[PDB]
RNA sequence: UCGGUGGUCAUAGCGUUAGGGAAACGCCCGGUUACAUUCCGAACCCGGAAGCUAAGCCUUUCAGCGCCGAUGGUACUGCAGGGGGGACCCUGUGGGAGAGUAGGACGCCGCCGA
RNA sequence: AGCCAAACUCCGAAUGCCGGUAAGUAGCGCGGCAGUGAGACUGUGGGGGAUAAGCUCCAUGG
RNA sequence: UAACUGGGGCGGUUGCCUCCUAAAGGGUAACGGAGGCGCCCAAAGGUUCCCUCAGCCUGCAGGUGUUGAGUGUAAGUGCACAAGGGAGCUUGACUGUGAGACCGACGGGUCGAGCAGGGACGAAAGUCGGGACUAGUGAUCCGGCGGUGGCUUGU
């Protein structure tokens, strides 16, 4: 969208991430053939949904709130592997082969790389 | 090894400030955020070698590698051109900040000549303190000490500095 | 004598003269005013001559405001020069006064003297003028 | 001040490209890599 | 010392709303981005707006900025 | 009833007043490695869950600043005529602002997840 | 607080222009042959001139 | 042994770019009103990533500040989503092409999808055929230099 303002002291993390998210969304749009693959990176877990911005609806979605991940062994990095796998499955189910990854504002490393790789080996073409 | 001042803060300072200002939540209690020491060698425009000695001194006193600042604007009266180095600064955080604070307060600060105390009115109106040093040999050129706290106003910061032991007039 | 100490463009077009005044049609500062009835250009000399007329007549007390300022430059070429070869240098400074504009304002205790001073000014101006009193809004 | 240089790699010995370059700024013979159409490769074209 | 001018450039909108175009036609010639490229519209080297796909031209406001759009 | 991601782009904002922690979000405490600082685990990156709603975030009061804003009229004007010594002024028919006034407004509309 | 601005604009018509469509009554492609390329006044919107000219230079009608 | 020219001479001008005149598409004259150009950058190009300024207040630090700073170079249209600022890597400042269009009486000027080759950057989507855009230039004739091997007087 039209970017957000700047912040002061606190809320600088939030503003900077959001401002960074807009930067990434001026070249990554959710089409009909390849939907958007937003990935939010919180402190607890990591969610990832497959949005269709042209229409506005969401096609697939997966996060750490699902039973498959909610409670188990492993650190966050390995914990995103489950999230990557399901969303790939939930995307394959609803007729999706190629998607456009977006970072969400955070950098591509750690979980974001790990989540991408887990989703990428499941069939989806980035 | 947690620094003496870091410890003393966590056990004794935190509670008594909460008692003095009657704070409902502990996390609101002011604390030290960072310590920034500045030095400005405007003469460096005339001799760039002077800055090298400055890096050596600052490295020695605090234990980090200064970052040399470059002239943001070109000023004719100071014959200053944009882009040439004019000074160095260091931002200390965490234990290194706490350790440096212990050394200056307990050792170097009394070594001021004719020292009756440092002024209590040198706050910037938001709880952050600043006082400048006229000579470097104070540590076992003038350099500015800037103390950045979480205080919201002067008295909360002044109370915290009091309790940390700074000798205010 | 009123001149703009600084003006962005020395050479300007002739300020058009159709229509009524945008504003300044009513007495604002003083108690009495001169309202124009026809368009004209009032040169800085004409304003000065009118101002002396009012101030001299009252001779003391009273205060005169000049609501218009001659800031539009008019140009004139050197005499006996053929047409062409650029625009002339500015000579007269004119305020574009339209019908309805209140030009001069005057406050004075005595009404009769006020009207007399205002009339003396009007005869120094190049348009038809009317004396207006401050409406008690 | 800025003369026209003619680039050339060490293989095709065909003058491919020409460009401007400030002499006094880059006195050292300038060099970069281009697409030589004879060689059909991304070789290095040392300034002549 | 006056009397100099640059010959006219014929800028402006070249296809208006409701006008059917073929892919690649020039829609707008402009200096800077007075109109931004929208769906199916590309930006040229000199701010020129040209259609990427055949359709009708349609102006609008996408994300708080005037854009041109091609509707197949 | 809250979290994520979109549309309109202030009737949404700014400020002000009273609050909230069930999951969630965040603060938050640490730097072992991967990673990083023109210097600083403040930021990015990594691993958890001690305390907490104090701030962010969400909810809420106020029309206070900002914002939106008619109808009627007027300026102006296409076409067709008048008047004036001239600068210019007026009308018939069709269209019709800007400012200002009465007022509005402390957003609204989608998709998912808990 | 009241004002001014071709090269100021928070705003902003009437007309005009581009395309679609309905009704009503010349257009275009390809070739042969030209003349014209010194314009005038009057209505309206302007510039130069001096709030001149049966002046001069533009735009739009007769 | 030039022309323009409110007679001619004297003075001034002749090409390109920006603004106003120019009457809300485009175009539109005067010896009308203001200015610039005959370059520069081996990064001031490409890509990936990151940041937000000027000004003001307080004692480098803090609060405020949404565009009033900056944009190599004149003005204008834009740029705060940055096209402004800072780093990593690089040479697309490519070779073979041009669906379809804009502007010119014409010569010509301008934009351009998609494809192939062979590359840069990025995980990827993708972007890259010089520079935020518009001036920084000169038709043909003749001739010089490098390449390639097509051909000319019996062989």
């Amino acid at each position: 969208a039209y970017g957000v303002k700047i912040a002061k002291g606190k809320a600088y993390k939030g503003a900077a991430l959001k401002r960074r998210h807009i930067r990434i969304r001026k070249k990554v749009s959710g089409t009909a053939e390849r939907p958007r693959l937003v990935v939010t990176r919180s402190n607890r877990g990591i969610t990832a949904q497959v949005i269709d911005d042209i229409a506005g609806h969401t096609v697939a979605s997966a996060s750490t709130l699902d039973a498959s991940i909610r409670g188990g062994e492993g650190d966050k990095s390995a914990k995103a592997q489950q999230v990557g796998k399901l969303v790939a499955e939930r995307a394959k189910a609803a007729g999706v082969e190629a998607v456009v990854f977006d970072r969400g504002g955070n950098r591509y490393a750690g979980r974001i790389a790990a989540l991408a790789d887990a989703a990428r080996e499941a069939g989806l073409k980035f | 090894t947690t620094p003496r001042l870091k410890t003393k803060y966590r056990e004794e300072i935190v509670g008594k400030l909460r008692d003095e200002f009657s704070y409902e939540n502990v996390m609101q209690v002011p604390g030290l955020v960072k310590i920034v020491v500045n030095m400005g060698v405007g003469d460096a425009a005339r001799d760039s070698k002077l800055i090298e000695g400055a890096i050596r001194d600052l490295t020695t006193i605090t234990g980090q590698k200064p970052a040399v600042t470059k002239a943001r604007k070109s000023i004719a009266q100071f014959k200053l051109r944009e882009g040439q180095p004019i000074g160095a600064h260091v931002t200390l955080r965490g234990d290194r900040m706490w350790e440096f604070l212990d050394r200056t307060l307990s050792l170097a600060l009394p070594r001021i000549r004719d020292f009756r105390g440092l002024s209590p009115k040198q706050f910037d109106g938001r709880g952050n303190y600043t006082f400048g040093l006229t000579e470097q040999v104070m540590f076992h050129r003038g350099m500015d000490i800037t103390v950045v706290t979480t205080a919201t106003n002067d008295d909360e910061g002044r109370a915290l500095l009091r309790h940390l032991g700074f000798p205010f007039k | 004598m009123l001149i703009p100490r600084r003006v962005k463009h020395r050479k300007q077009h002739h300020p058009k003269r159709s229509g009524m005044s945008k504003g300044g049609t009513q007495v604002a500062f003083g108690e009495y005013g001169i309202q124009a009835l026809t368009p004209a250009y009032v040169t800085n000399r004409q304003i000065e001559a009118a101002r002396i007329a009012m101030t001299r007549h009252i001779k003391r007390g009273g205060k005169v405001w000049i609501n218009i300022y001659p800031d539009r430059p008019l140009t004139k070429k050197p005499a006996e020069t053929r047409m062409g070869s650029g625009k002339g240098s500015p000579e007269w400074w004119v305020a574009n006064v339209k019908p309805g504009r209140v030009m001069f304002e005057l406050s004075y205790p005595n009404e009769k003297i006020a009207r007399e001073a205002l009339t003396r000014a009007a005869h120094k101006l190049p348009m038809k003028c009317r004396i207006v009193r401050r409406e008690a809004g | 001040v800025r003369p026209k240089i003619t680039l050339a790699c060490v293989e095709c010995k065909e003058r491919n490209y020409i460009t401007k370059k400030n002499r006094r700024n880059n006195p050292d013979r300038l060099e970069m890599k281009k697409h030589c159409p004879r060689c059909n490769a991304h070789t290095a074209h040392r300034e002549t | 010392r006056n009397g100099r001018d640059s010959n006219a450039q014929r800028l402006g909108v070249k296809r208006f709303g409701g006008q059917v175009v073929n892919a690649g036609e020039i829609l707008v010639r402009q200096r800077g981005t007075h109109f931004h490229p929208g769906a199916g519209v590309g930006r040229g080297g000199d701010d020129t707006l040209f259609a990427l796909q055949a359709g009708s031209v349609q102006f609008g406001t996408f994300r708080g900025r005037k854009v041109v759009n091609i509707v197949p």
